[PDB]
Parts: C-alpha cells; structure tokens; sequence
C-alpha cells in the first residue's frame, strides 16, 4: 500500500469591526486545518493453460 | 523637620508590546509614602459646624 498526503482547502480571514479596534478581536479569528491521506493499492490477474 | 519622604524606588517607565491587540502598553510605577518621627507637629483650622 502507499500512502499520500492531501492538502485541506482554504480559510478565510475576518473584517474587525472599528468597535473593537482596542480588544483582543482586532487580531481576528483563527483559521484551522487538518491534512488528510489517500491510499492505493492493486488486485492479481492470472490466467493458465496446458500442453 | 518632623517630617519626612520614605522612598523605595522613583518614578520609572516600562513599555511592553501587546500583539495581541497591536497596542502598546506604558507602565510608571514608584514606591513612596509621608511619615513623621512623633505625633505632633500640625494644625488645621476648620470652618464651623
């Protein structure tokens, strides 16, 4: 089996309000993301014949 | 001359970075405090009742 890495999709950042300019939200939101794997693998054909 | 200034520390800034909210904070602090040797040496007048 081989494995493979994915990329996860795109985030998106925030527009902060002028209220909170002083807080802590004027730093925005946190943007996340897990990564992901895809596997392969494979199957046997065979065939037979005698003389 | 009964009284005097006890000090610890004088009138000193700090200055620390807050990135979390992008402002940046200043700090004065001092230590001092108005002592007498003895329990005498002052009078106040006072309007009347």
């Amino acid at each position: 089996i081989l494995t493979m890495l994915v990329e996860p999709d795109a985030g998106r950042a925030t527009w902060v309000a002028a209220s909170a300019y002083g807080s802590d939200n004027t730093t925005g939101s946190e943007v996340t993301g897990a990564l992901t794997e895809i596997h392969f693998s494979t199957y046997k054909l065979a065939a037979k014949s005698f003389i | 001359d009964n009284f005097v200034m006890p000090r610890q520390r004088a009138v000193t800034v700090e200055r620390e970075r807050q990135a979390g909210k992008q402002r940046d904070a200043y700090y004065v602090t001092q230590r001092v405090n108005l002592q007498r040797y003895f329990e005498n040496g002052v009078v106040s007048g006072a309007y009347a009742a």
